[PDB]
């Protein structure tokens, strides 16, 4: 068993980006953040351990770097940006973790081959408006698509009713489990964002 | 790239719509890495492989012995399952392409990871 101080020490080593993307909204999710996001997952939900993960907009590799160490059977990671994929790798070297592989590719942009592909998805999607939309949303779609049992994101709180909205349109089970905060880089100060848990109807 | 991702990467769902067809692994470089074997995971894995695409990319990987399918009682079965952790988890492909049936374009992997994006 991974203590949750544990988890969250070790993910004060994952190194962040060396030269962050703006237009991309790349930061390291906060480790206080992902170990607390993980460790639920894990613990209350059993939805990592032996499964199939993808981290959408995997970025440096925090989320993942800490699904693979509470032992999923693989965690795969997606970033459009190749310089945050070779941080991603360096990490899990350093951390010898080898259940883990990663892809290059625009998440609002993937085939119908990756529908139903994983048990579970987790993300801290960026949410600038892309086309009309707030990019998290895309990725919402995109998770739900590729999920077969549950997706886990972190939303702006400020946008909750839009979110639980479009759930119910999609008819799709959805369940707040957290109100976290946490800062932008300096050059962006505070975030509300809600962890939420989406799962399916059988 | 791991032969489990490649098959995530290129399987799709069967039903009463016309075949779907896999990207086409075409491999230059290779190297082996232990995982920690998992015979749950594995297991749970073996019905949600589509084997043809397994078995095309094994073959270009100039794997041998490679199992044709699930074998009675795969589930108990510590050789099988040992063997397809290797193929599926240890075998990654590090530098190559993937060949997109609807476009013939090439898509590189590169040092491990696919480049999917255009
Ligand atoms: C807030 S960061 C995610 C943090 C990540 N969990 C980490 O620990 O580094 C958002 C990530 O989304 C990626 N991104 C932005 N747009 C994307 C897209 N269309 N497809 C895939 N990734 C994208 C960025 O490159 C960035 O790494």
């Amino acid at each position: 068993k991974v203590r949750l101080k544990e988890l969250e020490s070790r993910l004060q080593q994952v190194d962040g980006f060396e030269k962050p993307k703006l237009l991309l909204e790349q930061y390291p999710t906060r480790p206080h953040i992902a170990a607390c996001m993980l460790y639920t997952i894990h613990n209350t939900y059993d939805d990592i351990e032996n499964k199939v993960v993808a981290d959408l907009g995997c970025g440096c590799g925090v989320l993942s770097i800490g699904t693979a160490m509470l032992g999923a059977g693989l965690c795969v990671g997606f970033d459009i940006d190749e310089d945050a994929l070779e941080i991603f790798n360096r990490n899990a070297e350093e951390f010898e973790l080898t259940n883990i592989d990663m892809v290059q590719c625009d998440v609002c942009l993937l085939s119908n081959r990756m529908s139903k592909s994983f048990d579970t998805v987790i993300m801290n999607p960026p949410f600038g408006t892309k086309n009309n939309k707030g990019t998290d949303m895309a990725f919402l779609k995109t998770a739900l698509e590729m999920a077969r049992t549950a997706v886990y994101s972190l939303h702006k709180s400020s946008t909750r009713e839009h979110v639980q909205k479009k759930a119910a349109e999609w008819k799709i089970k959805i369940d707040i489990i957290a109100e976290l905060r946490y800062d932008l880089p300096a050059s962006y100060v505070d975030i509300e964002v809600d962890l939420i848990r989406f799962s399916f109807h059988h | 790239m791991k032969l489990l991702t490649h098959n995530l990467l290129s399987s799709h769902v069967r039903g009463v719509g016309s075949r779907g067809f896999p990207l086409r692994l075409q491999a230059t470089e290779v190297r082996i890495c232990p995982v920690e074997f998992n015979p749950n995971f594995v297991a749970r894995m073996i019905p949600k492989v589509e084997w043809s695409a397994f078995l095309e990319a094994a073959d270009n990987l100039r794997l041998i012995q490679v199992p044709k399918g699930p074998v009675e009682g795969y589930e108990e079965n510590e050789e099988f399952l040992r063997t397809m952790h290797h193929l599926l988890l240890e075998v990654e492909v590090i530098e190559g392409t993937l060949q997109c049936p609807e476009s013939g374009r090439m898509f590189p992997i590169s040092r491990g990871i696919p480049n999917m994006l255009l």
